């Protein structure tokens, strides 16, 4: 009766019922596997951690992520993934619950097709269908009209949308996301001596970002500031008890976002992308979509990026030319909470793809649909 | 019979306590995530679903302090092999160190499975074949209660009549002799802590004449479909033909 | 009965409320567009003008932020599809958005079509068969007044007596007793306000009777034909034979 629903994206992986407000599930989207020699027995038998378990016991293990740039790659360890949800988190059966999924837009079709065989075959699904993250968090808003700009683990699209119809030409995707500053942020750590390289030591990088970082609303005069002086700076304390000082870095890194030539990138970035794919749209429809511009993913979350943004498009805008931003606190949960709005309604009942359905055409339903 | 909220429990959790004091089970839990560590509890529990257990490569308690957590972990290991090998359950991120450790979690993610597939070998042993539904139970219950004449038909189980639990009452003398006292049957049952006397009584009747109820008054005074149909399974349960 | 001018509204508007208000309605209207955004007033329409609704299918009032807009467009979406289908309307260029986001013309494009099937409906109930016209309603409302010996004749629906709304009050006199106080009975009835007092009065007793009257004093005391007959027609209404 009641359907499940999860993001998967290609970092934390989220979860629930449908109908609810916030989930019950939250773990990362790791795999572990131990790297020494077992000498004390009993200990061991473990091949595989997943998700929390495995952060905790980070210090012996390599950890890996099978998504990359909202991309799956590593189909087992993803199976592992979704058992651990389904049983171990959410306790409960897939045999006789429907099932709602998202995935970046542009993604390859075979990535569809390989979601829709594990689900139906192995684990004998009676129902399922597939979303857009980006729709969802108009759900989730409770509008129409309006540009998402998800900025999530792995993947960074835009997409643009007018009561109810979407412009596909005008969409874009970007590489850029927290991953890539998590690994900028790691290098330049080098500059003041702490040398960070392997896995873990990558998960304190990200616990790093999450708690200092901000976005400076100018650069240049912060940058001249924090070199005139300490005030700036911050401490840190790693699990160990020494202690990392701080100080450019925290807003040297998300600016990779606005300048990403930084890291060796030839792209547009994100205010400028983000006036481009409204430039492909139609004329008497950009009004609106300066105005309802909408934000949404975990990268969204640092402070001064709506006040930047702003203080950016608006320069590459017309005067007399509204600009209004959107970005709550439910940020990291809109695609999510879109989706337990979805499946709680009547319609789609209709929409689901059916197990008799896949048995007829097999995993192309989800293209001829969709 | 100590019903009562522990030292910051969870509602899932006093579920699955009672299922297993209800289930015959020789030590008195007190709580879960201190006395499963050694796991005979869930060894005395593989039988009960039908799986057997090689007593001889199970470790009796451990006595000895040096021992101890080895012992212990041998046991663990042992169970979660019984789990995904010839049970089959799903146990991906499980060993015998979670079971030990007391990880909140993947306890319960073993213990549901085993509390579903104890449910399911019933319903096998309901109806002879593979499962059963309500369409099957629905109409016998309401053969039942038509006979005794005591009291209304069961048209879902989302009948707001066994909010005060008089229609399982009414059952439970159906099926068997007036055997029960019925000056606790008393309507315009309106008061909550009067659905709940009814409702503890219902419960500890149908375990009286051996009806395996596992279940709270809190699941039958609000009604509860999956709960309120196992309820009315394990009625079937002691006594059909 | 705050009868009065809103901040900016149209003379149709206020007779299309106050056919709703006449009309039992369960949630008092302020005003029109934004207490119609839900449906659920119009799904309250439908069954008055003898439509069935799937209450299944309504989604009961949105309470959730969350759920909010997209259940008052399935609740939208499917009053317009009782609208075209079953009931036989003309909603060419109309659709679930028009009526949430409510634009003022495609609206009311529903209501009055809604209005004009109830009158309809009623005109069949008055004379047994299809439909009635002026004859045979100007034949029996004067043999009713010539019954009491009150008062003069409709000579038409347009005669300048029922400015005065006496006509009216001697044949609310001639269907039932004296229930009914004469001093506002007052002739040369010329102040404006003197017609309104006997208008109002007149609408408020037809519907204390029972006949379902949604006039406006301004309806009667200026003379309007189709509005004066519904007034009439709905006083064949409850009770003639
Ligand atoms: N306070 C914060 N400031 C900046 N970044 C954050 C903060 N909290 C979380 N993040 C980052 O946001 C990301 C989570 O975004 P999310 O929407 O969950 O990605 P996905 O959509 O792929 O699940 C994490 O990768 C993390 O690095
Ligand atoms: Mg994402």
């Amino acid at each position: 009766t009641t359907a499940l629903v999860c993001d998967n994206g290609s970092g934390l992986v989220k979860a629930g019922f449908a109908g609810d407000d916030a989930p019950r599930a939250v773990f990362p989207s790791i795999v572990g596997r131990p790297r020494h020699q077992g000498v004390m027995v009993g200990m061991g038998q473990k091949d595989s951690y997943v998700g929390d378990e495995a952060q905790s016991k980070r210090g012996i293990l390599t950890l890996k992520y099978p998504i990359e740039h909202g991309i799956i790659t590593n189909w087992d360890d993803m199976e592992k993934i979704w058992h651990h949800t389904f049983y171990n988190e959410l306790r409960v059966a897939p045999e006789e619950h429907p099932t709602l999924l998202t995935e970046a837009p542009l993604n390859p079709k075979a990535n569809r097709e390989k979601m829709t065989q594990i689900m139906f075959e192995t684990f004998n699904v009676p129902a399922m269908y597939v979303a857009i993250q980006a729709v969802l968090s108009l759900y989730a808003s409770g509008r129409t009209t309006g540009i998402v700009l998800d900025s999530g683990d792995g993947v960074t699209h835009n997409v643009p949308i007018y009561e109810g119809y979407a412009l596909p030409h005008a969409i874009m995707r970007l590489d850029l996301a927290g991953r890539d500053l998590t690994d900028y942020l790691m290098k330049i750590l080098t500059e003041r001596g702490y040398s960070f390289v392997t896995t873990a030591e990558r998960e304190i990088v990200r616990d790093i970002k999450e708690k200092l970082c901000y976005v400076a609303l100018d650069f240049e005069n912060e940058m001249a500031t924090a070199a005139s002086s300490s005030s700036l700076e911050k401490s840190y304390e790693l699990p160990d008890g020494q202690v990392i000082t701080i100080g450019n870095e925290r807003f040297r890194c998300p600016e990779t976002l606005f300048q990403p030539s930084f890291i060796g990138m030839e792209s547009a970035g994100i205010h400028e992308t983000t006036y481009n794919s409204i430039m492909k749209c139609d004329i008497d429809i950009r009004k609106d979509l300066y105005a309802n511009n909408v934000m949404s993913g975990g990268t969204t979350m640092y402070p001064g990026i709506a006040d930047r943004m702003q203080k950016e498009i608006t320069a590459l805008a017309p005067s007399t030319m509204k600009i209004k931003i959107i970005a709550p606190p439910e940020r990291k949960y809109s695609v999510w909470i879109g989706g337990s709005i979805l499946a709680s309604l009547s319609t789609f009942q209709q929409m689901w793809i059916t197990k008799q359905e896949y048995d007829e055409a097999g995993p192309s339903i989800v293209h001829r649909k969709c | 019979i100590d019903w009562g909220a522990l030292e910051g429990e969870t509602r899932e959790e006093r579920t699955f306590r009672n299922w297993m004091n209800s289930l015959g089970v020789n030590p008195r839990v007190n709580h879960l995530y201190s006395d499963l560590s050694d796991a005979l509890v869930i060894f005395q529990l593989y039988e009960k679903i039908k799986v057997p257990v090689d007593w001889n490569r199970v470790n009796k308690p451990p006595y000895p302090k040096l021992g101890g957590n080895m012992k212990k972990l041998e046991n663990c290991n042992y169970a979660v092999e019984l789990g995904k090998n010839q049970a089959k359950f799903s146990l991906v991120g499980i060993g015998g160190q979670d079971l030990n450790e007391g990880n909140r979690t993947l306890t319960l993610a073993l213990i549901w499975q085993l509390m579903r597939r104890y449910t399911l070998n019933i319903l096998e042993e309901i109806g002879g074949g593979q499962k059963v539904n309500d369409d099957i139970i629905v109409n016998w219950v309401n053969e039942t209660l038509r006979e005794a004449e005591k009291s209304s038909s069961i048209s879902s189980f989302k009948d707001p009549k066994i909010s005060t639990s008089l229609p399982v009452l009414d059952l439970i003398d159906a099926i068997q002799p007036g055997s029960i006292n019925y000056d606790l049957l008393k309507t315009e049952n309106l008061n909550d802590d009067e659905k709940l006397n009814n409702a503890k009584y219902a419960i500890s009747m149908a375990r009286k004449i051996g009806a395996r109820v596992y279940a709270l008054p809190e699941d039958l005074v609000e009604v509860n479909p999956k709960m309120v149909m196992t309820v009315f399974a394990c009625l079937m349960g002691k006594g059909m033909k």
